[PDB]
RNA sequence: UGGCGGUAGCGUGC
DNA sequence: GGAAGATCGAAAAAAGCACGCTACCGCCCGCGTGGTGG
DNA sequence: CCACCACGCGGGCGGTAGCGTGCTTTTTTCGATCTTCC
């Protein structure tokens, strides 16, 4: 849930993120790079 | 004894060795072994005793 | 006795590690996606790079050792499928050459009839079919009241895609 | 006014 | 007389390192890429 | 044509390689012998 991983906010507009959500931004990242070199049907390396 | 149980028999078998275990993986030659091993203690870059 | 090898390039330094590499006198081999269309415009139809941080070389390992292609001037690392670089066959290389037909599909689809959402105003929430590309920094959508739907010109960057 | 890392200090057999 | 269980030491990997409290400093991606202005 | 501001998408960093380097205890694995036999 995103209380247990909350966004701090900071003075000057900036905001605190956890390891957590970046963490889990990688993974989507990753995730959806798969997803998509999945679709343009790349060579046995590259997907590997 | 440590001659003995040394398996390298010549200079560029004892340079091999030396890169294969500082950088595992890349495939040893003879002149990346020969670099390395000069640039790790002999070159005034790398090394260098105060 | 050369050999082919696939390796990763850092982000956005594709162009700088190929001409560093191509210095280094190694070949260099990267797909080129031109029938490609974003949000951003601007004759969409221009030269990018297929399968995207990814670089094929051939060298020969004795010429030129793969430490010095690993530290390049823009190529992040290489393809190591265990302690050892990969190498590819020369049979996916021969592919990949005359592989290419251009794909027409898109991460971001600016054609006409593709539904878009609105995430501004009273039509925040709700999707809108595409007219047409009419302009290069920004496209016109077809704003759908519920007595009928007309079109108007909106930023790029204003509508989303759905 | 929310937390991490570093630094220093306090009370811990006299 | 060669193959399977024993073992044996040597090396590699994982987990732990008291309890409260106070004060200060630094940081809370970042870098290419497009937009726009002078 | 150049410089400042906003916005989105990867990931060790930076370099035409190498960076480490003052603990102890427990658990796991492995090469090497070994040894014991069927």
């Amino acid at each position: 849930p995103p209380d247990l991983r909350p966004l701090v906010p900071l003075d000057g507009g900036r905001f605190a993120t956890s390891d957590l959500n970046d963490l889990y931004r990688r993974v989507i990242n990753r995730n959806n790079r798969l997803k998509r070199l999945l679709d343009l049907a790349a060579p046995d390396i590259i997907v590997r | 004894e440590t001659l003995r149980v040394d398996p390298t028999n010549d200079r560029l078998s004892a340079l091999v060795e030396i890169y294969r275990m500082m950088r595992p993986g890349e495939p040893p030659t003879r002149e990346a072994a020969e670099s390395l091993f000069e640039n790790l203690f002999f070159s005034e870059d790398r090394y260098d005793l105060s | 006795m050369q050999s082919w090898y696939l390796l990763y390039c850092k982000r956005g330094q594709l162009q700088r590690a190929q001409e560093h590499l191509e210095r280094q006198a190694v070949n260099c081999l990267a797909p080129m996606i031109t029938l490609e269309k974003i949000v951003r415009g601007k004759r969409t139809a221009v030269s990018e790079p297929l399968f995207p941080n990814y670089l094929f070389v051939e060298f020969d390992p004795e010429v030129i050792h793969t430490t010095t292609i690993n530290a390049t001037r823009g190529v992040s690392h290489f393809v190591r499928f265990g302690a050892s670089p990969a190498i590819v066959p020369s049979a996916v290389i021969h592919q990949l050459s005359v592989y290419k037909p251009k794909d027409i599909v898109d991460p971001a689809t600016p054609y006409p009839g593709d539904k878009v959402i609105i995430t501004e105003g009273a039509f925040e929430g709700f999707q809108a079919i595409f007219t047409e590309p009419d302009g290069e920094a920004r496209s016109m959508l077809l704003l759908n009241l519920i007595n009928k739907e007309i079109k108007h010109s909106v930023k790029n960057t204003e509508f989303r895609k759905l």
